């Protein structure tokens, strides 16, 4: 199960943010025009309406994936390994073939 | 394939070259406050967990007990083994004894 | 590289869509992620405030720290007996650590964290399908006395364990409208207690600067086309979609996520022993089970139905 | 008053170790606007008219 | 018979001659603490 962590979005104000490609898992960078960022305490930048917001979204394993994980394998062919108990003349022999 | 098993893949748990197609979609924000609105397909691992069927410890033919580390099938009969034995001459005794 | 000093890290104000007033809201406690992948019903909650740490970050049990609701953003203490966790009824709090909690909860549909103070009754809530989870092949409300003692996986109650790491970066700009005042159609910058303020106005040109003093910098027209924020803020914060990154948004630190899944032996119920009546080429099982119980049959031939 | 879903409405006055409570039948279920069910309203949305 | 009607019987309610054939099985105690583990067939009176 993945984690799909989304970082803090990048803002530039009266300026562009053409996103740079990255090698992270399922990277998605996308640019937003006409945004007005606003956290608590007031509007977060000067530029009135021509703002660019680079929104970033990649994906990552969950912290608990070290236990609940599924491993994919190929199976080509299987060969027996049998343990044989052979007794003869009051003498025993346990051996793997 | 998004929304199915194998949507996120990696060679190891601690590996860095993680590849994924989770069908993540970035949406233009609507409210004045800051947030990154993303719509994503559900985890294919969870869907496969919910629709796993029964494992091979409960459906393997011939009564084969499936065990792991290593992957193997133990203690089941499905045929005949022609065994050739070279019994030493010390085991035999003469007919007069 | 994964440090746990906590004297160089800070909490943040989160945006979560349900406080006490049932609206999208700012809270000092913001649940970021919930991981209900245990086997005893215990869940791990990632709250935007630190826990078990004092004013300065020294390890101090039964105190926690958050970002206050004031212009001078002082990191403020509160006692941990006021913390409450609920899903449908109250949750037992099992473990606490910076950014992370371990709580045992009844089944429900929403995870809620609250501060039960005399005046501050802040709360936050996320949607999470916390369901009744059992290990084995027979369902149970709570594990019984008699059991089989099979292997399961349990969140460790100790805070010393680690299930991975989380990235921590330096904070970005966090603008205030209280640091700008419009007088006679002109802008004033008002720093409280003489603290240094970095400002950026673009009504004439990209005019940056720093002041600790009231300034008619270019005069300008309105305060809505300019900003001013704090500079003396180099305390690491975990990256979140309710913050703004700084321009050098690289991994400044890594923080341990506690409560690793330890493999643990744990009991499961033993069902009633079946009564088998034998008739030619078949058997009949008389099965009594108060709770749902899994029956799995297979033939030992070529076709295992 | 805002209430969780239930099958009754109950009013009480915890005065003098006597609640003096009253209970009435009412089918209260979580109603939702629009065409997508939600436990609580989200951040992103379409801002549909409701009452 | 167990799990059905008539699992426990007596001529009168106050009689000490009470007969029953419920499938009660005593299990081997496993945990450290003292108790009795027992599994019983569900009472056939409630099933009826
Ligand atoms: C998935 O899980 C739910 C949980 O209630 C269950 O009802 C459903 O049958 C499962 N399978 C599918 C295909 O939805
Ligand atoms: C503000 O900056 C000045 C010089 O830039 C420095 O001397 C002073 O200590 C700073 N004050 C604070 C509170 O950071």
């Amino acid at each position: 199960k993945f984690h799909t962590v989304v970082p803090s979005p990048q803002v530039k104000c009266c300026g562009s943010l053409e996103c740079k490609a990255s090698s992270k898992a399922d990277y998605t960078c996308r640019v937003f025009g006409g945004v007005y960022p606003f956290m608590w305490g007031g509007a977060q930048c000067f530029c009135d309406s021509e703002n660019t917001q680079l929104s970033e979204a990649y994906v990552e394993f969950a912290p608990d994936c070290t236990i609940d994980h599924a491993v994919a394998l190929k199976v080509h062919t299987a060969a027996l390994k049998v343990g044989l108990r052979i007794v003869y003349g009051n003498t025993t022999a346990r051996l793997d073939t | 394939n998004p929304g199915a098993f194998g949507d996120i893949q990696a060679s190891s748990l601690d590996a860095t070259d993680i590849v994924a197609r989770t069908d993540i979609r970035l949406l233009k924000p609507s409210v004045k406050n800051i947030h990154v609105p993303y719509t994503q397909a559900v985890s294919g691992y969870e869907m496969w967990k919910n629709n796993s069927g029964r494992p091979l410890q409960e459906t393997a033919p011939f009564g084969c007990k499936i065990e792991v580390e290593p992957l193997r099938a133990t203690n089941c009969a499905y045929g005949h083994i022609p065994i050739s034995i070279d019994i030493p001459d010390a085991a035999f005794v003469r007919s007069s004894e | 590289s994964i440090t746990d000093d906590f004297t160089l890290t800070s909490p943040y104000l989160g945006f979560c869509p349900y406080c006490r007033h049932s609206a999208p809201c700012f809270s000092p406690i913001k649940i970021e992620n919930v991981w209900d992948e245990s086997d005893d019903g215990s869940i791990r909650i990632q709250v935007s405030a630190q826990f078990g740490y004092n004013q300065a970050g020294t390890a101090d049990v039964t105190k926690f720290r958050y970002m206050s609701y004031d212009h001078d953003h002082d990191i403020k203490e509160d006692s941990m007996e006021k913390l409450a966790i609920s899903t449908s009824g109250p949750c037992r709090r099992l473990g606490h650590k910076g950014y992370f909690l371990l709580a045992q909860c009844p089944p429900g549909d929403s995870v809620t964290v609250s501060i039960t103070s005399g005046a501050s009754e802040n709360s936050c809530t996320v949607e999470k399908k916390i369901r009744r989870k059992f290990v084995g092949r027979e369902e149970y409300l709570f594990p019984p006395v008699h059991g089989k003692l099979v292997k399961c996986h349990v969140y460790d109650h100790l805070k010393e364990t680690s299930a991975g790491y989380i990235t921590m970066h330096r904070p970005g700009p966090h603008a205030y409208k209280s640091y700008l005042e419009e007088a006679s159609g002109e802008v004033y910058i008002k720093p409280p207690s003489g603290k240094n303020v970095t400002y950026e106005c673009k009504c004439g040109d990209y005019s940056t600067g720093i002041v600790s003093t009231r300034t008619k910098m270019n005069g300008c027209t309105k305060a809505k086309q300019c900003i001013a924020y704090k500079r003396d803020q180099t305390k690491w914060v975990f990256n979140s979609p309710d913050l703004i990154r700084h321009t050098d948004h690289s991994v400044q630190g890594k923080l341990h996520i506690p409560f690793r899944l330890t493999p643990t032996v744990c009991p499961v119920p033993l069902a009633h022993t079946p009564t088998v009546t034998k008739w030619f080429k078949g058997i009949t099982l008389h099965l009594t089970a108060t709770r749902p119980t899994l029956l799995t049959t297979r033939k030992l031939g070529l076709r295992a139905d």
